[PDB]
């Protein structure tokens, strides 16, 4: 079956450049055009250009000529985007696509998320929120960049950036007769930072 | 880039609901090279109609699609949940190609009041100087919500970050955690921290206490 991965989230500092890439596989990598499109949270899709890998052609809109370059590489049939002189305003979720009958875009990579930004990485500061159902939680606190993943041994929240750290907080409601009895644990990774956090959810006093 | 308006911007609907969404070019497009994309939260976006009116594999024959020259429409015969997401529109008549800033459909559900926890600062959040007052409203519809804050039964405005998710895939109720943050000083120099949510379901404030005397 058809399938695009694409590269992990990263951080980049304004003013420089980075690369992500687009791996595909499950069909003939030369045999088709993939897209490449920029979505900024709230909002739709802007199209940054294509690539075509028979010929290594690719095709810009006008706005990202200079940003953007578009290049892939036929025996790993990976696709890369490279954008340079990175700004506030080019963090966004950045997808690849294939094109497809009529120019339709048939199947999509996962997304990479760009975050442009002067601000440190910082791991999660992670804190236990204890009091027939019992709602527990953990606030996981002054970390970036985003994400965060959050397991319990559920509501997650989206995170809430303030001052250049993110605050996040997730809530699990379990029986009476399991907590305090048994060890409650909430179990936070934070990639960008390679850290994870093993939180158990202990009683006041 | 040629324009493309996509209206309503924002609508809700009830399971059963028939939904019709246009998009609307400023310029004429073929509608062999119009196609219609949904996107939930977190994830990419998934064909869903192409050439005006074929459907893509897997999307159920509830959607249908229609158009010519410059008005599309996306139909839905029946809402169901799955249905939930944000579409998109897309002309390739011309590079570069555009979308639409999509129509956002959401799930219509009977009201449903909040669920509300109230949690002190941790010992080990203390220890560093800092302290945050979390509170839970969970399981709530419609998604309009008041939480106030109150210390020893004054408001406190400052210092709150609230936070929504989006529609529950299941049961169609939105939660929020709201997170007072204060200094380590202020907070040990008064005695009580109210959470309190007015919500449609309750003429009364939900509210939820806890004092640093227990
Ligand atoms: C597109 O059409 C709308 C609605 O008639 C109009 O107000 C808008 O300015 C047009 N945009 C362009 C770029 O021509």
């Amino acid at each position: 079956e058809v399938k695009l991965e694409e590269s992990g989230p990263e951080l980049v500092k304004p003013g420089a450049s980075m690369k992500m890439s687009c791996k595909a596989s499950g069909y003939t990598f030369t045999s088709y055009i993939i897209h490449w499109l920029k979505q900024k949270p709230g909002q739709g899709l802007e199209w940054i250009g294509y690539i075509n890998p028979y010929n290594d052609g690719s095709k810009y809109n006008e706005k990202f000529k200079g940003k953007a370059t578009l290049t892939s590489d036929k025996s790993s049939s990976t696709a890369y985007m490279e954008l340079s002189s990175l700004a506030s305003e080019d963090s966004a979720v950045y997808y690849c696509t294939r094109n497809y009958g009529s120019d339709s875009l048939d199947y999509w990579g996962q997304g990479t998320t760009l975050t442009v930004s002067s601000a440190k990485t910082t791991p999660p500061s992670v804190y236990p929120l204890a009091p027939s159902m019992v709602t527990l939680g953990c606030l996981v606190k002054g970390y970036f960049p985003e994400p965060v993943t959050v397991t319990w041994n559920v509501h997650t929240f989206p995170a809430v950036l303030q001052s250049d750290l993110y605050t996040l907080s997730s809530s699990v409601t379990v029986p009476s007769s399991t907590w305090p009895s048994e060890t409650v644990t909430c179990n936070v990774a934070h990639p960008a930072s390679s850290t994870k956090v093993d939180k158990k959810i202990v009683p006041r006093d | 880039d040629i324009v493309l308006t996509q209206t309503p911007a924002i609508m809700s609907a009830s399971l059963g609901e028939r939904v019709t969404m246009t998009c609307t070019a400023n310029s004429s497009v073929s509608s062999n090279y119009f196609h219609w994309y949904q996107q939930k939260p977190g994830s990419s976006p998934k064909l869903w109609i192409y050439s005006t009116s074929n459907l893509a594999s897997g999307v159920p024959t509830r959607f249908s699609g229609s158009g010519s020259g410059t008005s599309y429409s996306l139909t839905l015969s029946s809402m169901e949940a799955e249905d939930a997401a944000t579409y998109y529109c897309h002309q390739y008549h011309r590079s570069p190609p555009t979308f639409g800033s999509g129509t956002k459909l959401k799930m219509k559900r009977a009201d449903a009041a909040p669920t509300v926890s109230i949690f002190p600062p941790s010992s080990e959040q203390l220890t560093s100087g800092g302290a945050s007052v979390v509170c839970f409203l969970n399981n709530f519809y419609p998604k309009d919500i008041n939480v106030k804050w109150k210390i020893d039964g004054s408001e406190r405005q400052n210092g709150v970050l609230n936070s929504w998710t989006d529609q529950d895939s299941k049961d169609s109720t939105y939660s929020m955690s709201s997170t007072l943050t204060l200094t380590k000083d202020e907070y040990e120099r008064h005695n009580s921290y109210t959470c309190e949510a007015t919500h449609k379901t309750s003429t009364s404030p939900i509210v939820k206490s806890f004092n640093r005397n227990e």
